[PDB]
């Protein structure tokens, strides 16, 4: 009966070893024979970039009052890939039943839900493209990426606002200030005619020790957010003719603490 | 602007977008902080629990056990009958159907199976553990057979292939590990084309499958076949024709497990299975 | 492709250089666009076929 109790502890440390099938014989110089290098560490693997969720602005083209003629297009997005599927809130079809997130499952939204804590920075790469569908091409314009800090009152909502800049007599110094802010901890600026890509790293700045990597709601992960906006000319108020391509990786201090268990999954199509 | 430069010219290679494939070279990015040296800790101890090691190492997935399924013994069984049959590869799916009131589906994998999805090649050993749930008055003997390649379409001998005979006495919960016994260095990783994967092991009571016939033909992704046969019939005090006994098995990865590739098969899966049928 | 068939085994990496050109034959020229080069790994099911999809 002692042998039946000791063999019942968790982990199977009381099981009887049973003279295994064959032997283990691997040489150190097997990596030089196959594949060149090794893949034994997931922390190194997560530092590569993955395509994710090209960003558009096709949600404000519904109301018949959207500005045209050299306006500013702004999108506010969370700091994390916000896993694929029909998440409860959804940034891609909000004013229609069952909103969804038209994205792809990256290497960050696959290994994360198997954990208890998450902390660290995220790196992004935004690549600009866009046409005019007639009305022969205009210059690219200007692009900015800035942070949105936490404030108890009057914080910026999530995504897809458009602001005008001109009047009967051209540019207005007043409307050009209502479409911007102090940018006291934010903006990185560039001109898209000589540089179309934007590289940025966003720190944690949590005031808490960690967050839940099992979060699914779009707004719950959107507690830390940032914004990408572009200034373009000769736009149309009922069409979406510009977009960004987002590539996401892990920062220099990204951490995952306690491996709890592997959650379920399925095949999702849109 | 007093002097002039007499240094030779050079070549540039602009590289507007940068390197998005390697993971060891420095990057020319713009940190959105106050200082360029801002940095947190990687301690794993700031959450409240002492750490046994780097939890981001892949070894923590190869080595976490998991209960899979159960099969019966059914004492009214002849001396040579198949009880269990499986393929030796980490990708073993389990499909459920949302017991509560709605229509939803999902799938599960062991910790070893989960971690090898983003990869395309695998090699190493795997560990199995069988536990019999019986009283102190049950007696019997079982057999475990391994076939490196081809499958076991008929009852084998006792020494032609590797065999083990274990008896149900005062000791249960036997474990065994299968090593690499292929002529190739690496094998492939199994995938699924739909939401209802094909059967990878024979009867499992949790998934409502009870066919005892041997399935096969998965040579290109597996490391052989495991089978369980009766040797001595199960003996119970009360009387047969209505008595059974259940055996539970667990899967794991041996310390010699390995994966080396990068794959994009999970690019359209999702962990949000909650409401996707409508 | 001249010195290779005189051998039994082959292993190693290959380097490539792709240079883009193109016109519109009327319909006055448009901007170039974006270009990507990516690998296609091995998979038992649903692998990408060879060439020329739009």
């Amino acid at each position: 009966s002692p042998l039946a109790i000791a063999g019942n502890r968790a982990g199977g440390s009381g099981a009887i070893t049973l003279e295994p099938f064959g032997s283990d014989n691997t040489s150190p110089e097997l990596s030089k024979l196959h594949f060149g290098e090794t893949y034994d560490h997931m922390r190194v693997l997560v530092k590569g970039y993955n395509f994710y969720k090209a960003v558009l602005d096709n949600t404000t083209i519904t109301d018949p009052d959207n500005p045209s003629g050299t306006v500013v297009i702004r999108s506010t997005v969370p700091d994390f890939p916000a896993p694929r599927g029909h998440i409860p809130n959804g940034p891609d079809k909000p004013f229609l039943p069952h909103p969804e997130n038209a994205a792809l499952c990256t290497h960050l939204t696959w290994f994360s839900p198997c954990y208890v804590a998450r902390r660290g920075g995220i790196r992004w790469k935004y690549l600009h493209f866009g046409a005019r569908f007639g009305a022969t091409d205009a210059p690219k314009g200007l692009g900015f990426v800035n942070r949105v800090p936490q404030v108890p009152y009057g914080r910026r909502p999530l995504g897809n606002e458009r602001l005008p800049l001109t009047d009967v007599n051209g540019f207005n110094p007043t409307e050009l200030s209502q479409a911007f802010s102090n940018e006291n901890g934010g903006v990185y600026a560039t001109d898209l005619d000589v540089q179309p890509a934007i590289e940025v790293e966003l720190p944690f700045y949590s005031s808490l020790r960690f967050v839940n990597p099992r979060w699914d709601d779009y707004e719950k992960i959107g507690i830390h957010r940032h914004s990408i906006d572009l200034l373009s000319y000769r736009t149309n108020g009922a069409k979406c003719e510009d977009a960004w391509m987002a590539y996401v990786a892990a920062g220099d201090d990204f951490n995952l603490s306690w491996m709890l268990s592997c959650p379920p999954f399925r095949l999702v199509n849109l | 602007c007093r002097p002039v430069v007499i240094d030779p010219p050079h070549k540039y290679r602009p590289t507007y977008v940068g390197n998005m494939a390697n993971a060891d070279i420095a990057e020319a990015v713009d940190k959105l902080s106050l200082t360029s040296k801002q940095e947190l800790t990687i301690n794993h101890d700031v959450i409240g629990k002492k750490s046994d090691g780097d939890d981001m190492h892949l070894s923590t997935f190869f080595g976490r056990e998991a209960y899979m399924d159960r099969f019966e013994w059914k004492t009214t069984d002849s001396y040579d009958t198949l009880l269990f049959y499986t393929h030796v590869h980490p990708i073993l799916f389990k499909r459920f159907e949302a017991t509560s009131g709605d229509y939803d589906v999902g799938m599960l994998l062991p910790p070893v199976g989960y971690a090898t999805i983003p990869f395309s090649f695998w090699r190493g050993g795997m560990t199995f553990r069988f536990s019999i749930v019986a009283s102190a008055f049950h007696r019997g003997r079982l057999r475990i057979v391994y076939q490196p390649q081809g499958g076991l379409g008929t009852v084998p001998g006792f020494s032609a292939a590797f065999n083990r005979v274990i008896d149900l006495g005062d000791a249960r919960d036997f474990e065994v590990t299968v090593e690499w016994n292929q002529n190739i260095a690496f094998r492939e990783v199994h995938t699924t084309g739909s939401n209802v994967p094909s059967a990878q092991y024979t009867p499992g009571l949790d998934v409502g499958r009870t066919s005892q016939l041997p399935l096969g033909d998965q040579t290109s992704v597996s490391n052989g076949v495991l089978a369980v046969y009766v040797v001595n019939d199960l003996v119970s005090p009360d009387g047969g024709t209505d008595e059974s006994v259940e055996v539970n098995w667990f899967v794991k990865g041996a310390p010699s497990f390995e994966v080396a590739s990068r794959d994009t098969k999970f690019a359209r899966w999702s962990t949000h299975w909650s409401q996707e049928e409508f």
